[PDB]
């Protein structure tokens, strides 16, 4: 019914803003990084931190 | 402070997680479940919150 607690952790790469960049891979997404920090393990070719699967693309997620 | 609107149940079947992510270019709305969000883009609706085209919905877990 709801989401983790973690949810209201700030980005877990630079702990300064909001989990907003989503990790894309398939059907899934991962939040654990701002959108700023996820742009970078995708530039630098990185996997995804969490599930080590391809990142397709980051994209910037509002909640609202 | 967005963010804990990911604390709540989902807007349309408020008894589900906010995990379904509304992807529509680089930017996607999450304020419904995977499921309700699913429903939508098979309907033909658009985005509920900025009534763009749905083309993507992704399930979302957070880290
Ligand atoms: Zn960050
Ligand atoms: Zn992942
Ligand atoms: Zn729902
Ligand atoms: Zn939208």
């Amino acid at each position: 019914s709801s989401l983790p607690l973690n949810a209201i952790e700030p980005c877990v790469i630079c702990q300064g803003r909001p989990k907003n960049g989503c990790i894309v891979h398939g059907k899934t997404g991962h939040l654990m990084a701002c959108f700023t920090c996820a742009k970078k393990l995708k530039k630098r070719n990185k996997p995804c931190p969490v599930c080590r699967q391809p990142i397709q693309m980051i994209v910037l997620t509002y909640f609202p | 402070e967005d963010c804990q609107n990911l604390l709540k149940p989902c807007s349309l079947c408020e008894k589900r997680p906010r995990d379904g992510n509304i992807i529509h270019g680089r930017t996607g709305h999450l304020v419904t479940c995977f499921h309700c969000a699913r429903r939508l883009k098979k309907a033909g609706a658009s985005c509920p919150i900025c009534k763009k085209e749905i083309q993507l919905v992704i399930k979302v877990f957070i880290a």
